[PDB]
RNA sequence: ACGAGACUCUGGCAUGCUAACUAGUUACGCGACCAACUUCUUAGAGGGACAAGUGGCGUUCAGCCACCCGAGAUUGAGCAAUAACAGGUCUGUGAUGCCCUUAGAUGUCCGGGGCUGCACGCGCGCUACACUGACUGGCUCAGCGUGUGCCUACCCUACGCCGGCAGGCGCGGGUAACCCGUUGAACCCCAUUCGUGAUGGGGAUCGGGGAUUGCAAUUAUUCCCCAUGAACGAGGAAUUCCCAGUAAGUGCGGGUCAUAAGCUUGCGUUGAUUAAGUCCCUGCCCUUUGUACACACCGCCCGU
């Protein structure tokens, strides 16, 4: 009884829901997995490409919750 | 419903077809101190503090 | 030595006791009582281990206590 | 980290028709030949990672699997990997497809009936033939 | 540099009152900076009373049968994503963190009555620690249930654990259902 | 005067003691600037704990409760009072009292049917519910113990033929803290994972690869893999065991033996929800009481 969710990548849809993760006070893969009903592994990639793109600092790993965070 | 600290003076025994309920005896410290008796349950220590939420609940004896 | 609980806070207590023994030999008792006193003061458990060891197993039954099922 | 494949809501590889509710990958016990230890070893000897997003998986790596096991005796590869081996009739591990058709392979039943022989009956029965003992523990099998 | 933890301190908290130290008593020795200090609280009765809640909190979750009793398990949940929440809160949790459980709690429970009868129990009462570490065990049962086939998993309720933990305020769930006890069988008063 | 206690064995503790070429090591030490008067293991003449200290209950007695301190504060077992029972054993014993069958001696001889059926007539047994269950093989793990000629012909085991390892054959060591072995096809863990539970998660049979080599095994000996999908997540009436290193899970070793275990006797390993109470059920004991019972309530006994 798995939802349905969108998850193709288009011109458009795609560029909709990847800039809502930061419009929340609790930010976090348990937040989103229990709130937005998608795979947490699709919020940990999300933030591995945050890390990808040089914001962030990654300081540990884990097969559920990772830890990324930042400094300045 | 007030809040009252009160010491246990005494521990009496259990009571019931098997054994399932404890007997305590508590004096009041700042309520013209006065010796009124009350059954409880669990770890109640050897003269510990038992929180009286009430004065009325009394513990009917045998 | 195996075993976490045994080697860790085994490493605890040799730093409080390779400390204590040091002071005493080298240098006074008084600084000794001092660094020693806050060492075992943040923790007991260091000087004791548990005594608990598995006891044997006993007489007509799987184990030390646990009996064969008796039948009528 | 981005892909442009689309999600395709109907997928078919070999013709089966089941319910397609989970992920996939090691939910293949429709496909009869692949997964475990023998799925790792080929895509380790086919140098691929784990860089991509899960969820999302297509089934070429199943395909080029197969493939392979069209043709795995020519590499010598360790040969205790397909399921009816040294069976009469072939000296060699020929191929099958289909679902139908396999449960009643696990059991070459034609020959050992045609010989007149208690383990025909014992096979049928959905009884033990190596004897389960059956009258106070040993009764799984019809339930 | 004698503070707690970390990042706490034991030399702000104060309540200027030295009789309402029953949920966080951090003066002497028994103060812990990672709650894997071993022991054994079936030994002796007024033992398992003499617990830290926030040990009883984390390791009564060792039941089924499979997990039960497992430090690594309780110290790597405890651990785990607390070292994210610390620097990623920044803020105090403190407001939540005691006000919904630690004074969600009930204020009766309820005894047998006689040598029979099983319609209507006698309310009685115990020195708080019994009654809500009771609400804490059904807690244990509630939240594991809130996981146990369900979404929101172990080593990620963090917050709400520090909930169950801290001190003084009411907004609990299991402690509820205590309640609903409490009145119908405090009926009999 | 016995029994109880004491006692014996066993665990738990030493900046102590007695010393080890099978554990353990210091600046005229190398194979490396580009013969420490003995302590971790082993085991001995000793020590240590006494309700001893404090507080509170107790004709201020015996003692009980709690608390420091402490390795440890009712701490595993063994042994265990006359009378008892027509309890079991004559199939353990030229241990042992005679009424008394048969030749088809309850002697031999890899010899030889069953009992290894399935409408169950019963009893002891073989088994864990999810990021906890198991794989990455990416860090030094445990035992408790056993192991080769009076009999006797039967011991425990360290490389290669090589499919992927016990292993059909050559090979050495160990009568053993010397070898197996710092216990040679094992943790429970984990970059094969479950996003909310029939999937990857724990196996309904049942087939191949070379089988330890036991005439037989099937009318009891002998590996993991293809993922082939089994009410796939707290259980008629009745109930058995159990209070901390209980239970339960889990493997290992002895006995039986041909390394024959689903049995038992021990051993570790993971590790414990509940209870520090009661006499309600089943019983037991220290009293008083009743009895027409004494083969003792399964008694005795009344009625056409």
């Amino acid at each position: 009884d798995k939802l349905n969710n969108l998850v193709l990548f288009d011109k458009a849809t795609y560029d909709k829901l990847c800039k809502e993760v930061p419009n929340y006070k609790l930010i976090t893969p348990a937040v989103v997995s229990e709130r937005l009903k998608i795979r947490g592994s699709l919020a940990r990639a999300a933030l591995q490409e945050l890390l990808s793109k040089g914001l962030i600092k990654l300081v540990s790993k884990h097969r559920a919750q990772v830890i990324y965070t930042r400094n300045t | 419903q007030p809040i009252k600290l009160a010491r246990v003076t005494k521990v009496l025994g259990r009571t019931g077809s098997q054994g399932q309920c404890t007997q305590v005896r508590v004096e009041f410290m700042d309520d013209t101190s006065r010796s009124i008796i009350r059954n409880v349950k669990g770890p109640v220590r050897e003269g510990d503090v038992l929180t009286l939420l009430e004065s009325e609940r009394e513990a009917r004896r045998l | 030595g195996g075993g976490h609980v045994a080697q860790i806070y085994a490493i605890r207590q040799s730093i409080s006791k390779a400390l204590v023994a040091y002071y005493q030999k080298y240098v006074d008792e008084a600084s000794k009582k001092e660094i020693k006193d806050i060492l075992i003061q943040y923790d007991r458990t260091l000087l004791v281990a548990d005594p608990r060891r598995c006891e044997s197993k006993k007489f007509g039954g799987p184990g030390a206590r646990a009996r064969y099922q008796k039948s009528y | 980290l981005v892909i442009p494949e689309k999600f395709q809501h109907i997928l078919r590889v070999l013709n089966t028709n089941i319910d397609g509710r989970r992920k996939i990958a090691f939910a293949i016990t429709a496909i009869k030949g692949v997964g475990r230890r023998y799925a790792h070893v080929v895509l380790r000897k086919a140098d691929i990672d784990l860089t991509k997003r899960a969820g999302e998986l297509t089934e070429d790596e199943v395909e080029r699997v197969i493939t392979i096991m069209q043709n795995p005796r020519q590499y010598k590869i360790p040969d205790w990997f397909l399921n009816r081996q040294k069976d009469v009739k072939d000296g060699k591990y020929s191929q099958v497809l289909a679902n139908g058709l396999d449960n009643k392979l696990r059991e070459d039943l034609e020959r050992l009936k045609k010989i007149r022989a208690h383990r025909g009956l014992r096979h049928f029965w959905g009884l033990r033939v190596r004897g389960q003992h059956t009258k106070t523990t040993g009764r799984r099998g019809r339930t | 540099d004698i503070k707690l933890f970390g990042k706490w301190s034991t030399d702000d908290v104060q309540i200027n009152d030295i009789s309402l130290q029953d949920y966080i008593a951090v003066k002497e020795k028994y103060a812990k900076y990672l709650p894997h200090s071993a022991g054994r609280y079936a030994a002796k009765r007024f033992r398992k009373a003499q617990c830290p809640i926030v040990e009883r909190l984390t390791n009564s979750m060792m039941m089924h049968g499979r997990n039960n009793g497992k430090k690594l398990m309780t110290v790597r949940i405890v651990k785990h994503a607390f070292e994210i929440i610390h620097l990623l809160t920044g803020e105090n949790p403190l407001q939540v963190l005691v006000n919904a459980i630690i004074n969600s709690g009930p204020r009766e429970d309820s005894t047998r009555i006689g040598r029979a009868g099983t319609v209507r129990r006698q309310a009685v009462d115990v020195s708080p620690l019994r009654r809500v570490n009771q609400a804490i065990w059904l807690l244990c049962t509630g939240a594991r249930e809130a996981a146990f086939r369900n979404i929101k998993t172990i080593a990620e309720c963090l917050a709400d654990e520090l909930i169950n933990a801290a001190k003084g305020s009411s907004n609990s769930y299991a402690i509820k259902k205590k309640d609903e006890l409490e009145r119908v069988a405090k009926s009999n008063r």
